[PDB]
RNA sequence: AUGAUGUCAUACUUAUCCUGUCCCUUUU
């Protein structure tokens, strides 16, 4: 009749990160920082480049299913609303000198999908730094995708 | 007007006036409110009211138009309701 | 401040014809309302005798416009020179005049200009 | 008065509350506004003078320190037989001053 | 019933609240029958005054003083 | 704006007041300043309206000073007109140094 | 009158540290020799392991328990939570004070009288 | 962040409530919505056209650029990520901009734009449009230079008929609503709303609502007189417009979702029921409480009668009971707000219940104690409060019981947290046991260890209210259970670290001290006192009077068993004479200052010796705040010791005194001229005629003071050494000032002049003066004529000689060279007619008012209050007949302005005298309907 | 992280009487989907425009980049429209409509 | 030759006034 817990309430976690109309996962780490390198997002569903995304202008990047919570719409019934997170970090590296220092590269890593991803045909799994590059042939979509991104 | 003379709510009763301003506030006002009840309560409830204070009062609450018609209604069943040796208006002798 | 009031515009002209023109300190203790450089300023810009305040005429337009493209700025230098010498009036007439008016490859290019 | 030509004096009833005056506003009087001849004291409403409105200044409003008097010219004058000369209203007076 | 007539208040001023003092637009008729009520009551308040217009009369104090009283309202017709 | 216009009266305050000495005209500089911090937003106005409108001067004052081997004389200057003339020459040092347009020849700036 | 009191608990912290306290006088001479500060005006939807993990910021508490009330949850909006030393529960007393936690903000104050199961306000 | 939801107010009856109803039926449907499932919420045409105001067009451009804007949603994703950037090339080089254009205009602050844009515009010159561009003068009352504010403001006061409240509040409201607004400016506004409010009467009717939403927000506030103000001008308001007109008006406000206006309305009614009276507004009232419908609304018109208890106050009493008949019903309800609101407005009512109506509370009581008994929460301290407030109008014998049961639970209930519990159990503490019928054991066992324990605390003292309610309660124990328990029980504490806690208790010390006396006080404990009180005293945070007033009141009170201490008082008084410059050498001083008299009466000279040259000593000190402390010091010191016997002889003294009224600064010219004043009037022999008359021409510009107690003491000594040489000499310095500043005081030398003629008999003085007034320069001229008027103020009765000498200058004054001369001469006449009553002299008082008569008309206020006065003064002297027959043919002649004025007269002539008038009413002929002859004075025996 | 004072309507000024809604939808644009905007067509309004936005964050990076923005050689006045004033011009109704859909179509 | 409204300085009077604050708004 009473059993209090003490437990982890999900209302502390809800108002630090707090969206429009729905609750805000896959936080940035504090060693986010803006690019500066030449990378352009060159999405190719049909071999034809018609859009075109700055991901170095924005700090956060949302595409789902829906409208509410996205800014913009997706066309990919077969991907969920939180399916990858693309967000660029300088992460803790070592360059081709051999000096340490703060260099500005994306980070990959899974965010619990229901039927995972594959990238350049291959699966990949979370928490493992891996060298994302440009040009690299991923997929947007849980199980399959018919657009690449570059 | 018709608000000259002098009546005295100490002869009449109370209960049997509660639907004719209910249906006349209904009437005016549109829709059933809480303060014009209360108003025309308070201006019954002493042994000798004023015609013209009410009339006021009245005509502050609603337009004034509808207003003199209510006070003109109600004068006059107070009237009949006074002059009677009963003590009731013309509309409770037959219902 | 300096709002140069008709009553206090008499009273520095008569502090000048009495006392005199080059003691500025003598006549700002007889007005309590302005300093002795404000008072010398007004002495010499609306309260001096030689100034023409009025009869505009097209002969000082002409001078005046034919001295604002020899020099731009400086307009207190061509004071003087105009014969307005108020300092302020060249100035309105300058601007009633604008007013009232108104209502490497590049040689190569050239060079070719002429020759086609 | 003199200080304050918009004010409003109260002249309520007379009751058996003995007015008081300020230290600020000590020897003035209510009617004639003067400061020599006094003859007769002040006398309060009964709600002029009840809980924090007691032991408070006619003229002035603020703590009353002496009892305040009426002056005799006001007094010979029958300026004195009038109602309680509270001041209730303030206008114009000690306003655009907090500002500053 | 419309009267379109609230003499209440303006901003609290003039408001008169005593009797016999009267106005500038006071006409002739009030001002008499408020100086002859003053001198009614000023014929009621002093006793030598009493005295010396009921010795003349035939009359008592107290009938007199009842007289007074009755010719207080109507002791000249309200003009 | 703001920001460049209080870094400037503040120069023209520590400058023309450092420690209790007076005139009249520097009285009336000293309340000019004071005014221009007390409704700083009115003053900015009063600034950008002498700049764009009064193309003339009042009359400037000059006398030496005697450094005694080479004398160096030393001008000044009537106050509102110093005030608004000081914040444009803080504006101007301020989009000059954002610009970059003076070139690293003439050095006489910030290092030391 | 139900949330005035983390206004004047404020009020007296802001006249405190305007008035030139000492950190003698600093109204913890009255609280002291207590480590149990009472925490009331709590969201209903508040578990005791969320307020035992936001309030772990000033040291590791030794003692807490939700008030329980209505027999389904034991919840009431109250709550009573011993912390180490009196310096953490000072420095709880004189920052967590009429913060905002989760929509409706709670109150922070020291009680240092006893251990009781209803002693705050609803 | 409560009361920011007055930014969400828009501005401004069966539609009104068709609203409302509308409004809370859409706060089901969102609301249920999430259930089912804010400014941001889309809007539709009709809701754009409703924000914008008139004139303006929403034609787009071409039918490829909106199709761009509904793909930027999408495209503000997508064309963010895409190839984009900014950049310029350097090359050579129209200009436009509006400041305020007008004459002068002063300035425009950056946003203030959006309202007096419409100004910005040049266009000029070709109806209503021309009233609101004109109507921009509000912007001369925000924003300009002072004169300019008050030019304004009076020219839109006289505009107010003209342009009607309809463009004004229009034009303001706004304003008053603007976020970014000031404080001066709120009040500017607020200021100018009143002065058109007090002609506008009929024309607000519309507009009473749409103004309230904006003022009410000024009844809560933080700064009290923005409240007093607010209050006023609801007043003002709702006087103004019609009670019908409120009421009809307000109802919806009393059902509105947020709580807010909700309260801050009920407050409003409260103000218009004490403008309008409590039993013309009775029945609305009591068909609130009744209202079936919510309970929302009978919550608000509880609060309503709280409201009104705490505004009427004292004034409550006649409708009490018939309020409290009112008021009962809720204390049974099933809601609990209701019940809690309720029995706190009866507390209200009966804190304002003076000392009487009990039974009025009658039915109240039976409940509310059951209720004692089965509460938890707020609402039982509530009852608290009501019960305590009640308990004093209680009949001992049945509050004997009564109280002895409320006791327990007040005992019980000491421990809460809550300190709205303590507030209210702390002053129900107060009156329970400050009742009469209580006996001190029970108090002293059961009471005073808990109230100690728990209430004694760092907690309480920093607040405010805890603070003085605390002081209350602790001194009206002391008042029973006796004082030496009470102070032997916290003189431990002066010695506490903090400040704010010594300062509480200090001031609790210096109270009961103050009441019950010191005798009741021990040996001991008298030891534990005094070095407590120098102990808190010897260091001092900040400057302030409750240590100091602490101490001294210990100490007269104490009185000569203070005698053993003092030489430790006085050790600590010149060390600390020394050690903190600007801070506690004032502060030092004043303690001396108080002590003197106990310094005194003991008979301890060689410290009279020690105070009086070592205070000597410091007059040379250059900071005034100190200075002036000791200034003050030395003058309580001259108040016990004697002329003859002052240790520094006044030869010394006074000289040295001289030189220091330079000062200017009241703090040191205050307590200056104060002492100057005490010896210059009580030895004064001591001091050479040379050093006095020095001191006059030192004395002469101390008039400037810019205080008027300063202009006070300066005159009174100026009579004080007129007195120690004779007239002539110093009057005639009077006289060596033309009044040439107006600033300061000026008059005041007229003043001397008066005082001066007192001190020796004006009886030598006045031919000197009169013939003064033959100087051409005309403000000295009006002087001397108000040195006449204060002059027979003064002398009252001995003016039955002098009246004949000031007759004809009077003549020749009263007879107008400038209005100025008519009105103070009338002055004179006022004074000298009340002076000289009685006496026989009126003959030459009616020559006089022959002259003053012709003066009547004008529209000048201070001549026509002048003469007002005059006329009143000449009433009394010459007796109502004579005036009378000046009066009567005034009455009916056919202007309006000599009907106006004679009226106004006849009506001064009228109240006072009323008695006398009956023999003078001449012989008036009967008409045809009415008898105007009086025939009883001509009955003839 | 707003000041509260700040609303979706902002008030624009400082505008030609030839200009160009082409323009004005272009430039402002940018920060969000416009709601709506009107223009003073009336001899005192003329020159000034009222812009109101889907969002106010929207006009937020508004103000914060056209501050001062400059159009032709004018520099446009942008300030945050106040709210109230005048209002009452419109009324309040029509609720009743709407509110019985919302209590018909989801039933609620 | 008065008088009229009118933008705009200038003198004069009120013995005008310079430490005023939330000691009370505590509204969900």
């Amino acid at each position: 009749k009473e059993k209090p817990s003490f437990e982890l309430s999900g209302a502390l976690l809800e108002d630090t990160n707090t969206f429009r109309g729905v609750v805000i996962k896959y936080s940035e780490p504090p060693e986010a920082r803006i690019p500066k390198k030449r990378w352009r997002l060159y999405p190719f569903k049909n071999d034809e480049v018609l859009p075109v995304m700055y991901i170095h202008r924005q700090s956060a990047y949302l595409l789902g299913r829906h409208r509410r919570i996205a800014d913009i719409p997706i066309d990919h019934p077969s991907c969920s609303k939180q399916h990858a997170v693309f967000q660029y970090r300088l992460v803790e590296y070592t360059r081709a000198d051999g000096t340490v220092g703060r260099r500005v590269k994306p980070y990959i890593i899974d965010l619990g999908s229901g039927n995972g991803t594959f990238l350049n045909n291959k699966r990949i799994e979370p928490q493992r730094y891996y060298e994302l590059k440009e040009k690299d042939v991923l997929k947007f979509g849980f199980s399959s995708r018919e657009y690449v991104l570059l | 007007e018709c608000l000259e003379k002098k009546v005295d709510m100490s002869k009449v009763n109370l209960e049997v006036i509660k639907p004719w301003i209910t249906k006349r506030v209904t009437e005016i006002l549109g829709f059933e409110d809480d303060v014009v009840i209360e108003f025309i309560f308070n201006q019954l409830e002493v042994k000798n009211p004023d015609s013209k204070m009410m009339q006021i009062n009245l005509t502050g609450f609603l337009n004034g138009k509808n207003a003199r018609e209510f006070m003109g209604e109600l004068w006059p069943l107070l009237l009949s309701a006074q002059e009677n040796i009963a003590g009731i208006p013309s509309a409770f002798l037959e219902l | 401040g300096g709002v140069w009031r008709n009553t206090e515009d008499e009273i520095l002209k008569a502090a000048v014809m009495k006392y005199g023109k080059n003691q500025w300190s003598r006549i700002a203790s007889l007005l309590h309302r302005k300093s002795a450089k404000q008072c010398k300023a007004r002495w010499y810009e609306w309260l001096d005798p030689s100034i023409k305040k009025t009869e505009w005429s097209r002969e000082e337009e002409e001078k005046l416009l034919h001295l604002a493209k020899l020099m731009p700025t400086q307009w207190r230098t061509i004071a003087p020179i105009i014969g307005r010498t108020a300092a302020q009036c060249l100035e309105h007439y300058e601007f009633l005049l604008d007013k009232a008016a108104q209502r490497d490859e590049l040689e190569m290019l050239s060079e070719a200009r002429a020759r086609l | 008065a003199k200080h304050h030509p918009d004010l409003i004096f109260c002249r309520k009833q007379a009751g058996v509350a003995i007015g008081r005056l300020c230290e600020k506003c000590d020897g003035k009087c209510v009617i004639c506004d003067s400061y020599v001849r006094p003859c007769t004291l002040v006398r309060i409403c009964d709600e002029c003078n009840y809980g924090s409105y007691q032991g408070r200044c006619v003229i002035c409003g603020g703590p009353g320190v002496s009892d305040a008097y009426y002056c005799k010219e006001c007094t010979i004058q029958e300026k004195d037989r009038d109602g309680c000369p509270k001041i209730v209203n303030l206008g114009s007076s000690k306003t655009d001053l907090f500002y500053e | 019933m419309t009267d379109r007539y609230t003499i209440h208040s303006q901003l609290e001023h003039l408001q008169s609240k005593y009797i016999g003092t009267g106005h500038a637009d006071t006409t002739k008729w009030e001002w008499l029958v408020n100086q002859h009520r003053d001198s009614y009551c000023s014929y009621m308040g002093h006793f030598d005054l009493l005295n010396y217009f009921a010795i003349a009369e035939n009359e008592s104090k107290a009938r007199v003083r009842f007289n007074l009283m009755e010719k207080m309202l109507q002791p000249c017709g309200p003009p | 704006d703001t920001k460049l216009l209080i870094l400037a009266l503040e120069r023209l305050k520590e400058a023309y007041s450092v420690k209790s000495r007076l005139n009249q005209s520097q009285r009336e500089e000293l309340g000019l300043i004071e005014q221009a911090y007390d409704n700083p937003h009115e003053a900015l106005s009063r600034i950008k309206r002498h700049l764009l409108t009064q193309r003339a001067f009042k009359e400037v004052g000059i006398e030496f000073m005697d450094l005694y081997s080479h004398l160096v004389p030393v001008y000044d200057v009537e106050p509102l007109e110093k005030i608004t003339d000081a914040y444009l020459d803080q504006y101007l040092w301020y989009e000059a140094d954002k610009r970059r347009l003076f070139p690293p020849w003439i050095k006489p700036a910030d290092t030391e | 009158n139900p949330l005035t009191k983390v206004k004047l608990i404020n009020e007296l912290n802001e006249r405190e540290v305007q008035l030139g306290v000492a950190d003698k006088v600093s109204w913890h001479s009255e609280y002291k020799d207590s480590a149990w500060i009472f925490l009331g005006g709590l969201p209903y939807e508040l578990t005791e392991g969320d307020i035992i993990c936001v309030f772990s910021q000033y040291g590791e508490i030794v003692n807490i328990n939700l008030v329980r009330d209505k027999k389904t949850g034991k919840s009431k909006g109250f709550c009573f939570l011993c912390y180490e030393d009196q310096r953490s529960t000072i420095l709880a007393v004189d920052n967590f004070n009429g913060i905002k936690i989760k929509g409706r903000t709670i109150r922070v104050d020291h009680v240092s009288n006893y251990r009781a199961p209803k002693d705050s306000e609803e | 962040e409560y009361k920011k939801h007055r930014r969400t107010m828009i501005i401004s009856a069966e539609t009104p409530r068709t609203d409302r109803g509308g409004d809370s039926i859409g706060e089901t449907p969102t609301p249920g919505a999430s259930k089912r499932k804010e400014r941001n919420r889309p809007l539709s045409d009709e809701e754009l056209d409703a924000m914008f105001p008139e004139g303006y067009k929403v034609l787009p451009p071409p039918a490829g650029y909106v199709p761009i804007r509904t793909p930027a949603r999408k495209l503000t994703a997508t064309p963010t990520p895409l190839g984009g950037m900014t950049g310029f090339h350097m090359q050579t080089e129209m200009k436009s901009v509006n400041d305020q254009p007008s004459g002068n205009l002063p300035f425009l602050k950056p946003d203030d734009i959006q309202y007096f844009d419409k100004l910005l515009v040049d266009v000029d010159e070709s109806e209503e449009q021309k009233e609101r561009k004109i109507m921009k003068l509000l912007l001369k009352i925000k924003n300009g230079t002072p004169p300019m504010r008050k030019a304004a403001l009076r020219q839109i006061t006289d505009k107010a008929r003209e342009f009607g409240a309809g463009p004004l509040f229009n034009q303001i409201l706004p304003l008053l609503m603007s976020p970014t607004l000031e404080d001066q400016e709120r009040h500017l506004l607020v200021k100018v709303i009143d002065r058109i409010l007090y002609k506008l009467d009929d024309l607000v009717r519309p507009y009473v609502h749409k103004i309230l939403v904006v003022i009410e927000p000024l009844l809560i506030d933080e700064d009290y007189y923005a409240r007093v103000e607010g209050r006023e001008i609801i007043s003002n308001l709702a006087k103004a417009a019609g009670l019908a007109t409120m009421i009809s008006t307000m109802r919806p406000d009393i059902d509105n979702m947020d709580e807010y206006v909700r309260n801050t309305t009920a407050r409003a009614f409260a103000v218009v029921a004490s403008a309008l009276g409590i039993p013309s507004l009775l029945p609305f009232l009591k068909a609130v409480c009744k209202s079936k419908k919510s309970w929302q609304a009978r919550h608000t018109g509880i609060k309503i009668v709280q409201q009104i208890a705490i505004l009427m106050g004292c004034a409550i009493l006649p409708h009490l009971r018939s309020l409290v008949e009112i008021i009962e019903h809720g204390l049974v309800d099933e809601q609990q707000k209701v019940r809690t609101i309720s029995a706190l407005a009866i507390a209200a009512l009966a804190e304002a219940a003076t000392p009487y109506g009990i039974e009025s509370f009658d039915s109240v009581l039976k409940p509310l104690w059951k209720g004692i008994r089965q509460h938890r929460g707020k609402g039982l301290a509530a009852f608290l409060k009501a019960i305590g407030y009640l308990i004093p109008l209680m009949d001992a014998e049945y509050a004997n019981y009564y109280t002895r049961e409320v006791m327990l639970i007040l005992i019980r209930e000491f421990q809460s947290p809550d300190e709205e519990m303590k507030k209210i159990v702390l002053k129900v503490v107060k009156q329970c046991c400050g009742t009469d019928g209580v006996e001190a054991n029970y108090i002293k066992t059961e009471i005073l260890p808990p109230f100690f324990k728990h209430f004694w605390q760092h907690r309480m003292a920093l607040d405010r209210r805890n603070y003085r309610q605390l002081v209350d309660t602790t001194v009206e124990l002391a008042n029973k259970v006796g004082a030496a328990e009470i102070i032997s029980r916290i003189v431990d504490d002066l010695k506490d670290e903090a400040e704010q806690y010594r300062k509480m208790v200090m001031e609790t010390i210096e109270k009961i001290m103050g009441n019950l006396g010191a005798a009741d006080i021990d040996h001991k404990l008298e030891e534990q006192l005094i070095d407590g009180i120098l102990y808190a005293f010897q260091e001092q945070t900040t400057e302030d009077s409750v240590m100091l007033n602490g101490f001294g009141t210990v100490v007269n009170a104490l009185g000569k068993r203070v005698k053993p201490y003092l030489p430790q008082i006085c050790g600590t008084v010149l060390w600390r004479l020394n050690n903190k410059s600007a801070k506690v050498r004032q502060q030092a001083a004043d303690l001396i200052s108080r002590t003197a008299v106990v310094m005194k009466t003991c008979q301890e000279e060689k410290l009279m010796g020690h105070l009086g040259v070592v205070l000597y000593e410091y007059l040379g000190e250059e900071y005034p705040e100190v200075l002036g402390s000791i200034l003050g010091a030395l003058k309580a010191i001259v108040n016990v010791i004697g002329m003859h016997k002052m240790t520094p002889p006044i030869k010394d003294l006074l000289p040295r005194l001289t030189p220091i009224l330079k000062n200017r600064h009241e703090k040191v010219q205050e307590n200056c001229i104060d002492l100057v004043g005490r010896i210059a009037d009580r030895g004064a022999e001591y001091v050479s005629a040379r050093e006095w008359m020095r001191i006059c021409f030192e004395l002469l510009e101390l008039l400037k003071a810019h205080k008027k107690a300063i202009r006070r003491a300066t005159v009174n000594t100026f009579g004080y050494i007129a007195k120690a040489i004779g007239p002539h000499d110093v009057l005639a310095t009077l006289l060596n000032n033309l009044k040439v500043q107006e600033r300061q005081n000026r008059v005041c030398t007229t003043v001397a002049i008066a005082i001066v003629a007192e001190t020796c008999s004006p009886f030598t003085v006045l031919p000197a003066l009169m013939n003064e007034y033959r100087v051409p320069e005309l403000n000295v001229q009006n002087g001397v004529l108000k040195s006449l008027s204060f002059l027979f103020e003064y002398i009252g009765e001995m003016g039955k000689d002098y009246i004949y000498a000031v007759t004809p200058l009077l003549e020749d004054a009263l007879m107008d060279r400038d209005l100025v001369h008519r009105q103070t001469a009338s002055a004179v006449v006022q004074h000298m007619s009340l002076g000289v009553y009685g006496f026989g002299c009126e003959d030459s008082l009616n020559h006089l008012l022959n002259y003053v008569w012709p003066n009547v008309f004008e529209t000048s206020p201070h001549v026509i209050q002048a003469v007002m006065g005059a006329l009143e003064g000449l009433r009394v002297a010459i007796g109502p007949c004579r005036m009378l027959q000046y009066c009567l043919q005034g009455l009916f002649h056919p202007a309006r302005k000599v009907r106006d004025v004679y009226w106004k007269i006849y009506n001064s002539i009228y109240i006072g005298s009323q008695d006398a008038l009956i023999a003078h009413y001449p012989r008036i002929y009967n008409d045809d309907k009415n008898t105007y002859i009086r025939y009883e004075l001509d009955y003839i025996l | 992280r707003l000041p509260p004072e700040v609303n979706r309507i902002l008030y624009i000024r400082n505008l030609p009487y030839k200009i160009t809604a082409e323009e004005m939808y272009d430039i402002f644009g940018k920060y969000g989907p416009i709601r709506q905007i009107r223009v003073g067509n009336t001899p005192e309004t003329r020159g000034t425009a009222y812009v109101v936005y889907e969002d106010i964050f929207d006009a937020k990076n508004a103000c914060d980049h056209l501050s001062g923005f400059n159009v032709c050689n004018r520099y446009l006045v942008v300030l945050y429209y106040n709210a109230n004033r005048a209002f009452q011009k419109m009324d309040t109704k029509k609720k009743e409509e709407q509110l019985k859909l919302l209590k018909e179509k989801y039933g609620i």
